[PDB]
RNA sequence: ACCGAUAGUGAACCAGUACCGUGAGGGAAAGGUGAAAAGCACCCCGGAAGGGGAGUGAAAUAGAACCUGAAACCGUGUGCUUACAAGUAGUCAGAGCCCGUUAAUGGGUGAUGGCGUGCCUUUUGUAGAAUGAACCGGCGAGUUACGAUUUGAUGCAAGGUU
RNA sequence: UAACUUGGGAGUCAGAACAUGGGUGAUAAGGUCCGUGUUCGAAAGGGAAACAGCCCAGACCACCAGCUAAGGUCCCAAAAU
RNA sequence: GACAAUGGUAGGAGAGCGUUCUAAGGGCGUUGAAGCAUGAUCGUAAGGACAUGUGGAGCGCUUAGAAGUGAGAAUGCCGGUG
């Protein structure tokens, strides 16, 4: 039926959004830290 | 789809202004000023709720001591006597009977002295 | 919640008289201050005045201890640059015995709106006669 | 019952209008006219016309007598502002506000 | 010397306690019948009697 | 006369023909409950002693099983981005004394 | 499973227009009466603008500065309270006075007592005299494409798959 | 009542005071560099007048219930003139 | 039922609230929808109802899917007003 659709259990998960308030856990710094090269937009160092 | 704001920001800010009814000046009008006062009010209530119990216990002891001084004996000496006899009546009930029935409190004082 | 509270409609105030012959200044003041605050009554209420009026006779002829006659100094300031004044306890006792007793007692009371009013019920007289005979003051024995 | 008159968008600042309005509240009809005619203010001629036009309504649209009338309400509101500019020193300019007001007068027979 | 803090409307209303005008001081003219300024003439007929 | 009873931690003085509020009990609405612990009995008669009076129960009638007014619990830490909000309603029991 | 007038082309209106520069060049703000103009005949205050009646209309506080009409901010009247008092302006306790609800151990105000030095950022450490905000409203920041790895679900299975 | 192994995701590399053993300085510093503990950092509550690091003690929520620690019992200010 | 645990910055893990659009099913509305204002109401939180005034034509509910999905700070941008 098109008005009772249930996906398989354990097969769907909601994504994570950062910078959406402090109660979520990733509000201000969005999981980056404080004042570093890795805390800027543009990446860090090369994989090697 | 473009999700534009509306009827959500306004409905959430007016709840804070309603909680600040009766404040002085802009503290009941402006959301930014009123929001800070509500957080302070909540912090104060949590602290004062537990502090309220200490204040009322100290009031009963003061009234008990004054009533005991009229029988030529002290508060720290009276409470020691009651526990020897095992009266097991708290300060709240001791204070109420010391102003309602002054004759009833005299009976307890005599019993405490008998037990030394 | 059954704790009794006192208000202005069920409070009775009395008048007492105390003589200061051969009493230490601080020891007389310690007991007097507890009477003005109503701490000796069983219906004590911290936010309502429940005290009694106090009359103190013989402000003079009060005794100190040690060398307090000339080694106890009272300072004050007139809010002007360099203006500070002083007086000894011995000089103050014979020039103004009433102000000496008042200051010692009033310093033992809380400095609030209610405390500033409870100190208005104290009467100090240098001699041995008081003009408050219309009331019914009783002699008070110190504990 | 009550008769009223309103004048809208008068080129006078609201703060200056209220100075004369507080002198006529609750006054007699002839007393209020006399006060407005003997004061050397800028809003006195304007307010008087609103009062005299409010008395005319009470005598024509309603069957009242204009000898027991009193002033029950008298207040000034504010309207749109005319925004001008004035050149100051060093090449910059400052804003100038030309404010307007709405003047209302209510006369009541009583009862 | 710029103001350090914003002035609240409680202080502003207190300051304007004495900012007011009063009645001119009018008296009745016993020739015209309506009020006129003291020590002045009646505007309706120009009668400064007495 | 008056009596002193305990209904868990607390102690309260009661008289005949009086409504009291205590903590939640297992009793239903309208049933009859009795207090088996009395520490003091006063009034016109001879004051009874302690720790407990041998006998001398107190009976009362249950009126309702309600809940108290909601209270908000809010705490936060300055400059640390920490806060918490909670609500609490405390159930109670309303009784009316009819015999001591 | 694109926007709905701060969005969508810079431009929903006669916009590359106003306006700014010697010049190349830069570059806006402004949508809505009502189904039908049926857009107030006539009376009163003026010099006029405006207003009060009457009338048209379901509605005129829909009167062309015209659909609804929040906040900052500015004025009028009222119930309680305040001119001996040292205030991050609240919270807990509490007499007195005025009312009556989504009817519940109700609402408004506040004589007195206790406790109590804003928020964010950055710091070993901030009431800090270290930074930021005049106030209110709107907009304003981890997304998509192609590859790699890991976890869960599902189909087949020495085969699986376009 | 925890340790070890293999895999997914991080943050951190400016620390401070107190007690103790030292170097350096001047048996100076709220000085500086090491070893060993506690606390703060990231900890509210009580005491030291106020006072991150000292003493006692680790807040799930509600009550006008009882006993204790550090420090205290003449008045402010609860408890022995 | 019996016992045990529940202070927290950087950061890791889980369960949830609300907004816009789409599919299917089922509803409301000129005897009055959204929006706006007030109220002494409900849940452990983000939040959800009901009544009364204004308003004059659209809007919720259940299960799924998608994202221009949540504002107090950037000497932030635009408009209004002290």
């Amino acid at each position: 039926k098109l008005h009772e659709l249930k996906p398989a259990e354990g097969s769907r998960k909601e994504r994570n959004r950062v910078g959406r308030g402090v109660a979520t856990g990733n509000g201000k710094t969005s999981g980056r830290g404080h004042k570093g090269q890795k805390a800027r937009s543009g990446g860090g160092v090369r994989p090697g | 789809p473009r999700v534009k704001g509306g009827t959500v920001t306004r409905a959430r800010r007016k709840k804070t202004i309603k909680l600040a009814k009766g404040y002085f000046g802009s503290k009941h009008t402006l959301y930014k000023v009123a929001k800070q006062q509500v957080m302070k009010s909540g912090q104060y209530a949590f602290r004062d709720r537990r502090q309220r119990k200490r204040d009322f216990r100290k009031l009963w002891i003061t009234r008990i001591n004054a009533a005991a001084r009229q029988h030529e004996m002290s508060y720290s000496r009276l409470m020691n006597g009651l526990k020897k006899a095992g009266i097991d009546i708290n300060r709240k009930m001791l204070s109420e009977i010391a102003i309602s029935d002054e004759k009833a409190f005299a009976q307890l004082v005599t019993k405490a002295k008998d037990a030394l | 919640r059954q704790t009794f509270m006192a208000n202005e409609s069920n409070i009775e105030r009395k008048w007492y008289v105390i003589d200061a012959e051969g009493q230490t200044l601080g020891r007389l003041s310690s007991e007097v201050a507890s009477i003005l605050r109503g701490k000796n009554k069983v219906t004590y209420t911290p936010h309502v005045d429940t005290g009694d009026y106090v009359i103190v006779i013989n402000a003079s002829k009060i005794e100190f201890t040690g060398n307090k006659e000339t080694d106890k100094v009272y300072y004050r300031h007139s809010n002007h640059p360099g203006g500070i004044k002083s007086i000894t306890a011995g000089e103050l006792r014979r020039t103004n015995p009433e102000r000496l007793i008042e200051n010692s007692i009033k310093g033992m009371l809380p400095s609030t709106r209610l405390g500033e009013k409870q100190g208005k019920k104290l009467f100090v007289y240098g001699g041995a006669e008081h003009p408050h005979a219309a009331q019914q003051p009783e002699n008070y024995e110190l504990r | 019952m009550e008769a009223k008159a309103v004048a809208r968008t008068i080129r006078i600042a609201p703060r200056k209008v209220r100075l004369v309005l507080d002198l006529i509240r609750g006054k007699n009809a002839a007393e209020a006219i006399a006060i407005l005619k003997l004061t050397n203010k800028a809003s006195s001629p304007v307010i008087e016309k609103v009062l005299m036009s409010a008395l005319a309504n009470a005598e024509h649209n309603y069957d009242m007598n204009t000898d027991e009338l009193v002033v029950k309400e008298a207040y000034a509101n504010e309207g749109p502002t005319l925004k001008r500019f004035r050149p100051r020193a060093q090449g910059r300019a400052s804003a100038i506000n030309k404010r307007t007001s709405h003047i209302t007068i209510v006369v009541s027979d009583g009862k | 010397a710029v103001p350090k803090r914003r002035t609240s409307k409680t202080r502003k209303n207190k300051r304007r306690t004495h900012f007011k005008i009063s009645v001119p001081g009018m008296t009745e003219c016993p020739n015209c019948g309506e009020y006129k300024l003291s020590h002045r003439v009646c505007k309706n007929c120009g009668s400064y009697n007495g | 006369m008056f009596a002193i009873i305990e209904t868990g931690g607390k102690q309260i003085k009661v008289e005949e023909g009086q409504e009291i509020f205590v903590e939640k009990l297992d009793v239903n609405e309208g049933d009859t409950f009795t207090f088996d612990k009395v520490l003091f009995v006063g009034g016109d008669s001879v004051k009874v002693g302690a720790p407990t009076v041998e006998g001398a129960t107190v009976t009362a009638t249950v009126n309702k099983q309600g809940r108290g007014k909601k209270i908000t619990v809010f705490t936060y830490k300055r400059r640390k981005n920490s806060k918490r909000k909670k609500g609490h309603r405390q159930p109670y029991t309303k009784l009316t004394i009819d015999k001591i």
